[PDB]
């Protein structure tokens, strides 16, 4: 079959274009993820502490 | 023309924040009456040393003792 990606058009009305001018000029995006999705450090690290602990295998 | 002013704010909303502050700092100093207080305070700060003038006859005001009634009111600031 198909799909179409990156085919969209901006709405072009003054209820929208503030929402894209409250973004460029106030940085309301770009702090969304890497203000956050980075931290999100609070998860337990994953490390196999090597000289002692060791990892899985199979027969 | 307002469609223009909203169609540059969908593309470059950066310098627009500079113009928006470019004016609005030029305009206002001719408005708020708080100013011209600013010029009175700044004139009255005695950097130098006041030298007493010679009194023969007048002597409009300002007696020998300073705290006696002498001259203008600068204490509108102390209450301010
Ligand atoms: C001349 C009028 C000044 C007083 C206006 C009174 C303020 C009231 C609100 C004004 C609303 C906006 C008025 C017109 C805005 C201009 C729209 C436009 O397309 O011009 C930008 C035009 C469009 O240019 P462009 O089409 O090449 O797009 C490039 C724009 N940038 C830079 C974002 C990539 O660009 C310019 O020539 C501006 C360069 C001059 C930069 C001066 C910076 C300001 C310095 C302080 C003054
Ligand atoms: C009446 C009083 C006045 C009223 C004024 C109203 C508000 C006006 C004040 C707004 C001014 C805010 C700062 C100036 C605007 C931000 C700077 C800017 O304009 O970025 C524009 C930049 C250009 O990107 P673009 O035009 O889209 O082109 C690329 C297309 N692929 O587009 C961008 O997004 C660039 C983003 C920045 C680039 C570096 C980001 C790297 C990460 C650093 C972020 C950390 C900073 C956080 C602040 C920390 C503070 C402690």
């Amino acid at each position: 079959t198909y799909k179409y990606v990156n085919l969209r058009e901006p709405s072009m009305d003054m209820k929208s274009v503030t929402d894209r001018a409250a973004q460029t000029l106030l940085w309301t995006e770009l702090i969304r993820g890497l203000g956050m999705t980075l931290s999100y450090l609070f998860r337990e690290p994953a490390t196999i502490n090597y000289p002692f602990e060791k990892g899985p295998l199979s027969p | 023309v307002a469609a223009f002013l909203k169609n540059v704010w969908a593309k470059e909303p950066v310098l627009v924040a500079s113009f928006a502050i470019a004016g609005l700092a030029v305009i206002l100093p001719t408005l708020s009456p708080y100013t011209k207080y600013s010029l009175m305070i700044n004139r009255a700060t005695p950097y130098n040393y006041p030298v007493p003038l010679r009194d023969d006859g007048n002597m409009p005001d300002v007696p020998s003792h300073p705290q006696d009634p002498q001259g203008p009111s600068l204490e509108w600031l102390k209450r301010l």
